[PDB]
């Protein structure tokens, strides 16, 4: 379906949190 | 422990399609996909130089061009110390909105922003419809840096990234 | 405000991120 | 590295405090704040049970309808699930025979179920006597707690008997 249903604030809360966790998990990889 | 002496923050905005994700696929993993996936939102890839013995760790951040992601993507362009404003040399309608993706810099973007134009796609010569030299006399117009590049060729990706970065480094250094 | 992204466009991003958080507490539990 | 795995998954309408209930569960903590879970989120803890090593992945559904299709998909995997409801809310008490019914639709028949009536440190708006809840579990032959995230009431006894009770249910491999 191309139906609308997700706002601006809840698709961008999940993009923030999956780009903060893409840099925690890059900062940890390199501590090795 | 922290491994770079400078993170400079980029961005790359302009019309869908132009290629802003292979471009920097090209320069953050050296590889190209020729298969479309448009960019949700925003997403960033990380490759660190060296630039007159100091580390740069360069953060670039990959906008989507589409409308319906916009007010999304104009969140990131205060932080950006510099901002690569990219069109489709066989798309005329993408280089002619470069003069609106520079007023939203404008509007947003920190006045003192390093920017760079590059026109992509320029292995694609027999379906060029944007020449060189429109390209830049554009930039010339706008006093902005010009370059022609390709993704899928790797031409001028890394000369795009290292030049934007040493621009940032010397505005910098100098102040 | 208004309903504008797609169930694929929100999942997609949903996914992105469960993955990125499985992946750092890998890395993270990995320094033992 | 552990023994076993268990998924668990939280459901219930919004608002009823799954969120906090997986907050006390993991952190300890509880916050007044309402930040409703966009989709689904999750939660690891291992625990120690019989001398095994559990990891308890806990999946945080949100209630909204909106997020419906997206929080089905998980209940396919679950081996245990949370139904939650709010004793202020005669309401999300009431949902909790639908919520029963999306399980019945989704997951395995065999599932290990809990029922929590949370914020039962709100009894100056409650709206669901226990008695209610205890025989609303009785009647589906499961077990029932009120629980309060804020007042940290049966939120670890909660997840360690569920645990307990899927790790019996395997036992008899
Ligand atoms: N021939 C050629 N094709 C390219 C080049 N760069 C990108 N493409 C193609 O152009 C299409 C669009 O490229 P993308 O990088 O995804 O475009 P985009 O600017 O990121 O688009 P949005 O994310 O929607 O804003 C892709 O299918 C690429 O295969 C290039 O340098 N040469
Ligand atoms: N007094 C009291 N308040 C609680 C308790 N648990 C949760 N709350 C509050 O109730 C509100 C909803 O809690 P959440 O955990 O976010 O609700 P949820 O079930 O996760 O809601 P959705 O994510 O939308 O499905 C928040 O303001 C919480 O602080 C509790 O045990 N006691
Ligand atoms: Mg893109
Ligand atoms: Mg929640």
């Amino acid at each position: 379906h191309n139906r609308p249903r997700f706002t601006l604030q809840e698709l961008r809360d999940v993009l923030q949190e999956r780009n903060k966790l893409k840099s925690q998990l890059l900062v940890v990889q390199e501590e090795l | 422990a922290k491994t770079y002496d400078y993170l400079f923050k980029l961005l790359l905005i302009g019309d869908s399609g132009v290629g802003k994700t292979c471009v920097l696929f090209r320069f953050s993993e050296d590889a190209f996909n020729s298969t479309f996936i448009s960019t949700i939102g925003i997403d960033f890839k990380i490759r660190t130089i060296e630039l007159d013995g100091k580390r740069i760790k360069l953060q670039i951040w990959d906008t989507a061009g589409l409308e319906r992601f916009r007010t999304i993507t104009t969140a990131y362009y205060r932080g950006a110390m510099g901002i690569m404003l990219v069109y489709d040399i066989t798309n005329e309608k993408s280089f002619d909105n470069i003069r609106n993706w520079i007023r939203n810099i404008e509007e947003h973007a920190s006045a003192d922003v390093e920017k760079m134009i590059l026109g992509n796609k320029c292995d694609v010569n027999d379906k060029r419809q944007v020449s060189k030299e429109r390209g830049e006399k554009l930039a010339l117009d706008y006093g902005i840096k010009f370059m022609e590049t390709s993704a899928k060729a790797n031409i001028n990706v890394e000369n795009a990234f290292f030049t934007l970065a040493r621009d940032i480094k010397a505005k910098m250094d100098k102040k």
